[PDB]
Parts: C-alpha cells; sequence; structure tokens
C-alpha cells in the first residue's frame, strides 16, 4: 500500500516557502481512506473526478505538504494570484491532481503565537509551476543596493504566520497536502 | 501506524560492556532521526534519555549514546552500571500514531 | 520532571474513575499533555492528548469513546476518564508533559496512576 498516513499524519509540517515533496511510487493506492475521514474541509481535484480515483494508474505520485491560513487556502489552485501562489508556491494551468486542506488549529498555533511557520513575502518575480525558492537574499525594494543589510527599502523576503488559537476561522493555520498526478488504486 | 520491532526482547551482558539496543521502524518513508529514547526502571515512571537520533536530555550521563536515521535506530550504553538495569523503550514523533516500542529488558550478569 | 497524579483506585467493573495530573510544579512552553498507558506486565501505550488552554482531546485507535480527557479551569491539571471499566481495564496511566512547543517527545512524566477492577 501506499504512505498517504505517513504524509497527512506527519507531525512535522514544512513552512510554505519550503514545502515538502514526498515521492510515492510503487504501491496500492486506496483513495478511500481519504475521502472517509471527517476532517478534511477541502477535498478539492483538478482534472479528475475524486470519486473515480480508484480506478486510475499513475506512474507517480507527489505529495506537496506546507501550513498556511484559511484565507490563502484558495490560493493552491491553477491559475491563481497572490503572495502564496506567486511567491511560495504555483501551480500550474494543466494541473492533474487533488489538493487537501484541513483546519489544524490544535497541532498548529500557540496561545503566545506560533511563529515557526514562515511565508515569502517579497520576490523579484512570479515562482513558476511547483518551483521552490528557499533563498533568503535581502529584498531589494529601491535603488540603493542593500549589500545584504536590511533596513530603508530593503525588507527581509521572509515572513511569520504568528498562528494563535484566539483568531479566526481564516487566520487559523490550515494543512495543505497537494497529490500530483500524471501506483495503481484497488 | 509507525510499528517498532525493538529488538533484541531481553538483553544480558556484564557491567563494563557495551549493550547495544535496535529499534527498527515499519515506516515506508522513514523517520528521519525523530526518535525518543526512555528508560524505566522496575518502579519508578519512564525517564527520557535521548531526543532525536542522537542528542541527549539534560542530566543524562555521556554513556548513553544514540545513533540511526530513517528506519533503523541503535542506542548503545558504554560501562553499564547496576543502576541502568531496566526497560528501554523508543517512540516515534513522526507521524500521529505517536507509538512506543515493545520494550527491551537489560540485565546485568 | 515528577507531575503529581492521584493515587491508586480499586474500582468495579462498570463504574467510573478518576485520574489527576498536576502540573502547576513547573513552568512549561507547551500546550499538549500527554497521557500514556501501561499495562501491568507490557509496555508502555499512548493514549492521546488534550490541547491546554484550547481543551480539544485527542485519542489514540484503541483510547477512544470510553476515555475522556479534560482540563481544569486554569488550564494546569488535566483529568481523565474511564467509563464502563472491564476487568482488563487495570493498567497504570502516565501523564506526560512536553518541555518545549511541538518538541514531541515526553521529557516531564508523571508519577503513575494505577487502576484496578476487581472486587
Ligand atoms: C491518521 O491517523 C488517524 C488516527 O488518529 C486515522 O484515523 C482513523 O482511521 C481509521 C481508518 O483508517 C478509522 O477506522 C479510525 O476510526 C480513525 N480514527 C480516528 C481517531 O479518526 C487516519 O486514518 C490516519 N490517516 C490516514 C490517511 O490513514
Amino acid at each position: 500500500l501506499c504512505p498517504f498516513d505517513e504524509v497527512f499524519n506527519a507531525t512535522r509540517f514544512a513552512s510554505v516557502y519550503a514545502w515538502n515533496r514526498k515521492r510515492i511510487s510503487n504501491c496500492v493506492a486506496d483513495y478511500s481512506v481519504l475521502y472517509n475521514l471527517a476532517p478534511f474541509f477541502t477535498f478539492k481535484c483538478y482534472g479528475v473526478s475524486p470519486t473515480k480515483l480508484n480506478d486510475l494508474c499513475f506512474t507517480n505520485v507527489y505529495a506537496d505538504s506546507f501550513v498556511i491560513r484559511g484565507d490563502e487556502v484558495r490560493q493552491i489552485a491553477p491559475g491563481q494570484t497572490g503572495n502564496i501562489a506567486d511567491y511560495n508556491y504555483k501551480l500550474p494551468d494543466d494541473f492533474t491532481g487533488c489538493v487537501i486542506a484541513w483546519n489544524s488549529n490544535k497541532l498548529d498555533s500557540k496561545v503566545s503565537g506560533n511563529y515557526n511557520y514562515l511565508y515569502r513575502l517579497f520576490r523579484k518575480s512570479n515562482l513558476k509551476p511547483f518551483e521552490r525558492d528557499i533563498s533568503t537574499e535581502i529584498y531589494q525594494a529601491g535603488n540603493k543596493p542593500c549589500n545584504g543589510v536590511a533596513g530603508f527599502n530593503c525588507y527581509f523576503p521572509l515572513r511569520s504566520y504568528s498562528f494563535r488559537p484566539t483568531y479566526g476561522v481564516g487566520h487559523q493555520p490550515y494543512r495543505v497536502v497537494v497529490l500530483s498526478f500524471e501506483v495503481c488504486g484497488k | 501506524e509507525v510499528v517498532m520491532t525493538q529488538s533484541p526482547a531481553s538483553l544480558s551482558v556484564s557491567p563494563g560492556e557495551r549493550a547495544t539496543l535496535s529499534c527498527r521502524a515499519r515506516a515506508s518513508l522513514g523517520i528521519s532521526t525523530d526518535l525518543a529514547w526512555y528508560q524505566q526502571r522496575p518502579g519508578q515512571a519512564p525517564r527520557l534519555l535521548i531526543y532525536g537520533a542522537s542528542t541527549r536530555a539534560t542530566g543524562i550521563p555521556a554513556r548513553f549514546s544514540g545513533s540511526g536515521s530513517g528506519t533503523e535506530f541503535t542506542l548503545t550504553i558504554s560501562s553499564l552500571q547496576s543502576e541502568d538495569s531496566a526497560v528501554y523503550y523508543c517512540q516515534q514523533y513522526s507521524n500521529w500514531p505517536l507509538t512506543f516500542g515493545g520494550g527491551t529488558k537489560v540485565e546485568i550478569k | 520532571v515528577q507531575l503529581a497524579q492521584s493515587g491508586s483506585e480499586l474500582r468495579k467493573p462498570g463504574a467510573s474513575v478518576k485520574v489527576s495530573c498536576d502540573t502547576s510544579g513547573h513552568s512549561f512552553t507547551s500546550n499538549a499533555i500527554h497521557w500514556v498507558r501501561q499495562a501491568p506486565g507490557q509496555g508502555l501505550e499512548w493514549m492521546g492528548w488534550i490541547n491546554t488552554d484550547t481543551g480539544t482531546p485527542t485519542y489514540a485507535q484503541g483510547f477512544t469513546g470510553r476515555f475522556v480527557f479534560s482540563l481544569d479551569t486554569s488550564a494546569r491539571t488535566a483529568y481523565l476518564q474511564i467509563s464502563s471499566l472491564k476487568a482488563d481495564d487495570t493498567a497504570v496511566f502516565y501523564c506526560a508533559r512536553e518541555r518545549d512547543y511541538s518538541d514531541y517527545f515526553f521529557d516531564y512524566w508523571g508519577q503513575g496512576t494505577l487502576v484496578t477492577v476487581s472486587s
């Protein structure tokens, strides 16, 4: 069988700018374990109907996992724009796969503020699909070169989410797992 | 769930001799050094020996050295004393069926 | 490192048992306090955890339905509920609390509460 429970149930999820990518190959993928779980608040699939996953075979399955807030969960979709889509994680316009997200307020939020999750705020250009940019070079927002020193018009590209339990539903952390298809179901 | 096969199930080694304890986990993708070693002397509650694959907890003597990464893990105790005769468990803080090992009963000759 | 729990308790089969775990002895930068069950002869079994300051409990595969985790009004002492006790439910229930946040190993352990189901 395929190690889905090594992906969805993992204790450590990476920040969105440094999203993980887990190979799933040479296994039987039973996707019915995904449908029949109470907490999965977004099982969205593009190009494949969710109910027909058990009848299809794929050569590879890649599971990208990261943590964002509820307000940018809609940003994980083909042809979407914004901070997560443009600077952190871009899905191709011809994306074939499923995007799975669920609220993890009890696991990723701390009353004093969980600063452990980062996102990229500034970048020279939009990310290509499935491209990862872990560089933390000082972004030059103006004309005077930064020379690696932050300050005026010299912003560090990464910001902290600051997850707390008392935040609203849109501001609570959401754990997102993106399945890429292009491993036979049974 | 991640299931440990902690072996040997019971050691019996002389004092002053290295005791190697192994904890293999049935994880397809591996754990990647997310293992914790506990020690439960008869009576008292378990004591955290080694968190992570290698680094030891505060107050733990240098004898308890950990090793391993991914799937095969190994704990070694150098220069055993009479107070190291206990039961050693291994835990994965990787997924969220947090599972302890079967335990190894270390005995001093 | 020696979280104070409740003492040993004898309960007839089918009754309910109240296991406490005082945690106010130290200062913890963590929101999770975990419960571990140890059989009288077998090894350690992870029961689950309850989210401090949120009160949301999480249970393992085999420790759901009859096992209920609860907190205090001050969110310091965590209580454990076992209902419809069977003759095979006798065990030592350890209360484990992690030192740092998102460090899911248990540096701090309770003394252990042994429930006995007999007559
Ligand atoms: C992740 O772990 C949870 C347990 O915490 C799994 O949930 C269980 O799933 C089985 C079926 O696979 C059910 O019979 C149980 O009732 C579920 N328990 C709970 C508490 O929900 C979950 O299946 C795991 N994730 C995956 C992808 O397997």
